[PDB]
């Protein structure tokens, strides 16, 4: 299985306080894409076949 | 080592050790915690827009751009910041 | 807007906003007098009937901004160009790019 | 061997319903898309809309209530009307054929891709010069 | 159960100058009560039973010469010949005898080039 967050984000420092620091979300770097997975169909279906048997 | 002529019945439904594994996973992901640091001063009025981005009406943005006031290192000054929150993450409190 | 060089020379013509996402830039251009023709229909493809060397940007690039480079230019070439991009972030534009002008020696 | 004629009042009056055709060279009215472009005196174009038969009928988010894009399929011609000349609305107008495409950023089954919209050919014009 | 792997499949070499060879087990077969290792070295010649070359994983056989050196502890090894001999060119193999099942290296071919 692979997955991923096409995103590229900025991590940004904001200070709170004395030696308190906060990583927010800066700019989203280019498009807005949504995170997913995939698996193999055929090795999905063939392990579904063996689960059945 | 191998054991011959050996025989044990084994059960890991009523087995132990799972559940001192599941304790002891909890408690030292707690330990982790104690240095970090708490959002005591980010639980405050989030004034928060759609981020730029094509807007289609039927679908709905995932992403939240809310800025807000934070206080700085001194304690007199405070600061207008903005971020990116997730829908998951923010609820709208009841124009504005 | 103006970018003056010898016919038979390169030449940049910039339009527009920096790039946010996805872009697909279409290039125009107008003869005085006449409707346009178009120039560059994608990021960097070109139509039957206009020539080579309209060199535009690559879309697919984040934060930048749509250049058309056209070295070789030429007294037939000259009218005025056209951005016209289409942003994958931004929404759809209905006004054209702004008229950047070309005037050759 | 395509180009366009268009065909308008060229003199124009205020706070009336403005007309303008569309003939065609060649290409039928039925097959391809159609689109209508405005520009002034030395300003960068103004694309009214495009439109076409079956719902096709995407216009510009500047007017939304006043203008009205079709074709006229029994004489090969295409149609647009407007409401309420002003001054700004002192432009030539053109027609054309639009064509479409795909850019694919991302996933196709997400819906992440665009359709862009190209004007290969143009019109010739007709002066909408308001005087009253 | 415990796995040997012998690192190489073939060493095809000239006679005179020395090879190394390693072996490595799945699992650490050093008996930490006898503070001493387990390893048999082999060695098979074509169509003949095989005889010992190293036992204790790093003792050499009586009726071995001094040109053989087992070596390493823990749970990788090295036979290190010191100089080929065209009586030596058939297989070697490693084997535990720390458990059972008694496994066996897979045998590595060391002919002349
Ligand atoms: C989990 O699984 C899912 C699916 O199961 C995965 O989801 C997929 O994810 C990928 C990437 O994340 C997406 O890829 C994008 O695909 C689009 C669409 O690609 C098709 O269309 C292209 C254009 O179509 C034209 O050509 C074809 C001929 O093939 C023709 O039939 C058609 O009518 C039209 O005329 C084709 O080029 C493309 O083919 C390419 O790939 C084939 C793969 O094997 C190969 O055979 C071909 O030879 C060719 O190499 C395919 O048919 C792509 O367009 C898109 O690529 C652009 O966008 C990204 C991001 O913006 C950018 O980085 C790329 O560089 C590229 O941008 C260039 O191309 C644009 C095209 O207009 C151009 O506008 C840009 O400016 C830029 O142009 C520059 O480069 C080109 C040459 O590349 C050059 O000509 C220019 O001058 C300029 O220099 C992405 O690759 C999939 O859509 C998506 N979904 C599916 C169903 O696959 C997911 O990733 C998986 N996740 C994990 C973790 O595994
Ligand atoms: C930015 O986002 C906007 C979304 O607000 C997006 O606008 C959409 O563009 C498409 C074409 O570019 C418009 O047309 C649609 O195209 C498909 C493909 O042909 C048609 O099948 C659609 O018809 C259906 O929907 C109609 C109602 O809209 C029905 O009348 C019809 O019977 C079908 O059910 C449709 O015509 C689409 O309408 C707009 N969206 C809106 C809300 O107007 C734009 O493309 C995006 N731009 C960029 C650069 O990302
Ligand atoms: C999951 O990702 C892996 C990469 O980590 C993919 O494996 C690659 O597949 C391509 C063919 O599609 C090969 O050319 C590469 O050599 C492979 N790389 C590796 C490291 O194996 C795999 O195909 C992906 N699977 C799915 C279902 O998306
Ligand atoms: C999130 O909202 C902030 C505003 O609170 C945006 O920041 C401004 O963006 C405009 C447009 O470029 C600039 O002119 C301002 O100077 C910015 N202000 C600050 C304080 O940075 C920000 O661009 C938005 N980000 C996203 C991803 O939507
Ligand atoms: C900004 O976000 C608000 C939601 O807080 C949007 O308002 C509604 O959004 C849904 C789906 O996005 C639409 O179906 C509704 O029609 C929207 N309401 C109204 C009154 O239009 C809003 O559309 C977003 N965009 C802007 C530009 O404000
Ligand atoms: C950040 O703090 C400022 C100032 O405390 C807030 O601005 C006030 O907002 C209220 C409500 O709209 C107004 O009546 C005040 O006049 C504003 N004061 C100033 C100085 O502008 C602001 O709402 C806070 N939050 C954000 C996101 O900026």
């Amino acid at each position: 299985i692979n997955c991923t967050r096409p995103n590229n984000n900025t991590r940004k420092s904001i200070r709170i306080g004395p030696g308190q620091a906060f990583y927010a979300t800066g700019d989203i770097i280019g498009d807005i894409r949504q995170a997913h997975c995939n698996v193999s169909k055929a090795t999905w279906n063939e392990t579904l076949g063996k689960v059945v048997k | 080592i191998h054991l011959e002529n050996v025989t044990e019945e084994f059960n890991m439904w009523k087995n132990n050790m799972v559940e001192q594994m599941h304790t002891d996973i909890i408690s030292l992901w707690d330990q982790s915690l104690k240095p970090c640091v708490k959002l005591t001063p980010l639980c405050v009025t989030l004034q928060c827009t759609n981020v730029t981005n094509n807007i289609t009406d039927d679908m709905r943005g995932e992403l939240k751009n809310c800025s807000f006031n934070m206080t700085t290192e001194l304690r007199d000054k405070k600061q207008k910041v903005y971020s990116l929150f997730y829908r998951l993450d923010v609820v709208q409190i009841n124009s504005n | 807007t103006f970018v003056s060089v010898a016919p038979g020379q390169t030449a940049r013509i910039t339009c527009g906003e920096e790039s946010l996402g996805s872009r697909s830039v279409i290039w125009y251009q107008q003869r005085p007098g006449q409707a346009p023709s178009l120039i560059i229909y994608n990021n960097n493809d070109r139509p039957s009937g206009i020539p080579d060397r309209f060199s535009g940007s690559p879309g697919s690039t984040f934060g930048t901004t749509a250049t058309l480079t056209i070295t070789s230019v030429e007294a037939g070439d000259e009218a005025d160009y056209y951005c016209h991009i289409w942003d994958s972030r931004r929404p759809t534009n209905w006004v054209f790019g702004e008229g950047t002008t070309l005037i050759v020696l | 061997q395509v180009h366009l004629q268009e065909s308008g009042p060229g003199l124009v009056k205020p706070s009336e319903t403005l007309s303008l055709t569309c003939n065609v060279s060649g290409t039928l009215v039925r097959d391809n898309y159609w689109s209508w472009i405005r520009q002034p005196l030395g300003k960068q174009p103004e694309w009214i809309g495009y439109v076409h038969d079956s719902g096709d009928t995407n216009y510009n988010p500047s007017l939304k209530s006043r203008v009205h894009l079709s074709l006229d399929k029994s004489k090969n011609l295409v149609s647009l009307r407007l409401t309420g000349v002003t001054a700004a609305d002192s432009a030539i107008y053109y027609c054309a054929t639009t064509k479409h495409g795909r850019r694919i950023y991302g996933v196709v089954a997400f819906k992440e891709w665009f359709t862009y919209f190209y004007m290969d050919v143009w019109g010739k014009g007709t002066s909408v010069t308001v005087s009253s | 159960d415990i796995v040997m792997t012998q690192s190489p499949d073939s060493l095809a070499v000239s006679l005179g100058e020395r090879v190394t060879l390693n072996c490595k087990s799945s699992q650490s077969l050093l008996a930490s009560s006898n503070n001493k290792n387990y390893l048999a070295w082999y060695y098979q010649k074509p169509g003949q039973a095989p005889k010992l070359l190293i036992y204790w994983a790093s003792t050499r056989e009586s009726g071995v010469p001094n040109r053989f050196s087992g070596s390493g502890s823990g749970s990788d090894f090295t036979l290190t010949i010191s100089g080929l001999q065209a009586e030596d060119v058939a297989v070697y193999y490693c084997q535990q005898y720390y458990t059972t099942p008694l496994t066996f290296g897979g045998g590595t071919k060391v002919e002349i080039k």
